[PDB]
């Protein structure tokens, strides 16, 4: 039930919703608009979750 | 402002000029659902709409709710 | 499967589109019947088209067969109310539901495809003389289709 | 619509929430359970939502 989570807006800038998924290796954290995550992966952050290094992100359209 | 309804079955809210051109809708469309508008196929009153015509060609009038289904061929 | 249909009729039963209807014929919920209300402003207005549709055990990684009841006129679908339509065989997707395949199915009624028909005889008709297979369509719909 | 969307259940299924994520290119669709996701990519089916390849399936967290 940690589904309603993805009504949030981003945690972040918290103006955008949450549709960049930040991943490494097989998993991925969504927790942030894909603008803030794109920005966390340039800036050479890690996951703001569990700190992994982020190999991707990508913008994710919920259907 | 018209709406769409979404292969998923979601209803998504659109702000349109009337005489826009579905080209257009649907490259809209895809900024919201991320889906190519070439895979994209728009239905009204069970009718197909063409790319290259519009809204007005159409008569689609403020609050009409648009079809949304994949692109598909006849054989 | 049935999860998926069971969803499927339930949207259904509240909110059917604009012209289209689909549910169980009596106990099996695999096995369903739909109609689809002629397009106005087409040939087939005032027509009331019946389908079946078998859910195969896959359902939705597979297709559900789809077979127009209701006799048509029309160069996709035969007299076995065969319709040859790609999303029902490789252009399939598991996110088209029966509600969104029966608006693909009246869609594909307002406009055929007679490049690659499957009923030949009809495909000519169309090509050559409009105002004929409008004619029969007309004909057709009052005969088999009321 | 998207409370009604983010909290749905798989799609496909229709049993397990939408964790599997469909990549393609810079996006991806989140419709489906990761094992039916699993099933598309491993039957070679492309994106059940745009049609285009899956490139993966990211297992998806949002916390
Ligand atoms: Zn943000
Ligand atoms: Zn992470
Ligand atoms: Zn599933
Ligand atoms: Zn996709």
């Amino acid at each position: 039930e940690d589904c309603q989570n993805l009504l949030k807006p981003c945690s972040l800038c918290e103006k955008r919703p949450r549709d960049g998924n930040i991943i490494h290796g097989r998993t991925g954290h969504l927790v942030t608009c894909f603008h803030c995550a794109r920005r966390l992966k340039k800036a050479g952050a890690s996951c703001p979750i569990c700190k992994k290094e982020i190999q991707l992100v990508i913008k994710v359209f919920i259907a | 402002q018209i709406f769409v309804k979404t292969l998923t079955g979601k209803t998504i809210t659109l702000e349109v000029e009337p005489s826009d051109t579905i080209e257009n809708v649907k490259a809209k469309i895809q900024d919201k659902e991320g889906i190519p508008p070439d895979q994209q196929r728009l239905i009204f009153a069970g009718k197909q709409l063409e790319d290259g015509r519009t809204l007005s060609d159409y008569n689609i009038q403020k609050e009409s709710t648009l079809h949304l289904v994949l692109r598909l061929r006849g054989g | 499967a049935l999860k998926r249909i069971h969803k499927e009729l339930n949207d259904l039963a509240r909110d059917p589109p604009a012209q289209c209807r689909a549910g169980p014929v009596g106990d099996d919920m695999f096995h369903w019947q739909a109609t689809i209300m002629g397009p106005n402003d087409s040939p087939y207005q005032g027509g009331v088209f019946f389908l079946t549709i078998h859910f195969p055990t896959d359902y939705p990684f597979k297709p559900p067969k789809v077979a127009f009841t209701t006799r048509i006129y029309h160069p996709n679908i035969n007299s076995n109310g065969s319709i040859k339509l790609d999303i029902l065989r490789s252009q399939w997707s598991p996110a088209l539901t029966i509600s969104k395949v029966l608006l693909s199915i009246c869609s594909l009624l307002c406009d055929p495809n007679p490049d690659d028909p499957l009923v030949p005889e009809i495909a000519r008709i169309y090509k050559t003389d409009r105002e004929k297979y409008n004619r029969i369509a007309r004909e057709w719909t009052q005969k088999y289709a009321m | 619509s998207l409370p009604l969307n983010a909290i749905e259940p798989c799609v496909i299924c229709q049993g397990r929430p939408k964790n599997g994520c469909i990549v393609h290119g810079k996006t991806g669709h989140l419709m489906a359970c990761f094992t039916c996701a699993k099933k598309l990519k491993k039957r070679n089916k492309p994106c059940p939502v745009c049609r285009q390849p899956i490139q993966m399936i990211v297992l998806t967290y949002f916390p």
